[PDB]
């Protein structure tokens, strides 16, 4: 026990993660003695730990080190509240402190209200099928023929495009053929699993 | 029922430079939180209840039993203090309190 402060060792790694899995941050001190490591949210000044004390009364949170190095700040099942900056912090005189930052991403999911449902409708007809998705980052979404045919997409001026696959919330169909009948598939992906796919029957009479 | 501030905690307080600075903060229905106090500028945590963080020995917070007031005292005070400081409750979200401190000299 002699007079030379601690100091941090590395940065705190910045966490992405998906809501209700567990995120962990994690900082890394030299010498720290008999000096106690804080962690707060930056965003709301929320105290969310002092040593092996948690005081923050939410429960999700919790702490713990490694070693006198490697203290921990663990956020269990974390939601979209839980986004923000979370800071790392010394009682030295003067303080330091260090902030890592938590990304909450939310896999693609439908919304049931404006999902088309399988329809039958007459042969020469517009129909537009539409799959509409909720998540972050926003999802992309992609329509396909569930038997690998092209998708036939028409213009008012008499030409057609034969795509194999469609990139767009809504998929608009006009002067349909009895050959576009099928199986169409929509898929709702944004990078964060799983991804989410809804099966759509287009029947021509 | 939740814990809550008294809205009669002076939001604005001076002190004299040189002398002790006191920020008060009434906390009612505290039940299992802390009351804790934090330092705006450098968002130093300060106090948790009556244990003290900070190694800036000027600092201590007091629980008024009678009044249930949570004081923060600053010893020596300089103008490098003044500023805002935040009483918070350890409810879920946390409760904060804005107080802003100002060192003056007399006259
Ligand atoms: C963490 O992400 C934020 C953006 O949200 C960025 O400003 C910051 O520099 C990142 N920190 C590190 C250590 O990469
Ligand atoms: C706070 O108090 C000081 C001294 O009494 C005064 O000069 C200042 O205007 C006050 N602030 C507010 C926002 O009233
Ligand atoms: C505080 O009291 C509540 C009462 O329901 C309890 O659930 C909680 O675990 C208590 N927290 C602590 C840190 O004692």
């Amino acid at each position: 026990s002699r007079a030379f402060q601690p100091e941090f060792v590395e940065s705190i790694s910045n966490v992405s993660v998906a809501v209700g899995r567990d995120a962990t941050f994690t900082c890394h001190v030299r010498h720290l003695g008999g000096y106690r490591v804080g962690w707060l949210k930056a965003d709301t000044k929320a105290i969310q730990a002092i040593h092996e004390n948690v005081i923050t009364h939410n429960p999700r949170v919790t702490v713990s080190h490694l070693d006198q190095n490697t203290w921990n700040l663990h956020i269990k099942a974390v939601s979209e509240e839980d986004r923000g900056g979370y800071m790392c912090q010394l009682n030295t005189d003067p303080m330091k402190s260090q902030i890592g930052f938590l990304d909450v991403v939310i896999p693609p999911d439908f919304i049931s209200e404006d999902t088309s449902s399988d329809v039958i409708v007459p042969e020469g007809s517009s129909v537009r099928l539409t799959c509409r998705a909720r998540g972050y980052p926003e999802p992309i979404v992609t329509w396909r023929r569930e038997d690998g045919n092209e998708i036939v997409l028409k213009d008012n001026v008499g030409t057609k495009t034969l795509a194999p696959s469609f990139r767009g919330e809504v998929l608009k169909l006009s002067k349909i053929s009895r050959n576009e009948m099928g199986s169409y598939l929509c898929i709702a992906s944004n990078g964060v699993p799983p991804s989410v796919s809804k099966r759509i029957s287009l029947s021509i009479h | 029922m939740e814990p809550y501030f008294d809205p009669s905690t002076p939001r604005n307080v001076t002190a004299l430079m040189g002398k002790s600075a006191y920020l008060s903060c009434r906390v009612r229905n505290l039940a299992n939180k802390t009351v804790s106090w934090i330092r705006h500028r450098d968002i130093h945590i300060l106090t948790v209840g009556s244990y003290t963080y900070t190694s800036d020995q000027r600092f201590q917070a007091t629980h008024h039993q009678d009044t249930e007031d949570w004081t923060l005292q600053i010893k020596w005070a300089q103008k490098r203090d003044a500023g805002m400081y935040e009483c918070q409750i350890s409810t879920q979200p946390v409760r904060s309190y804005f107080v802003r401190l100002n060192v003056v000299v007399p006259h």
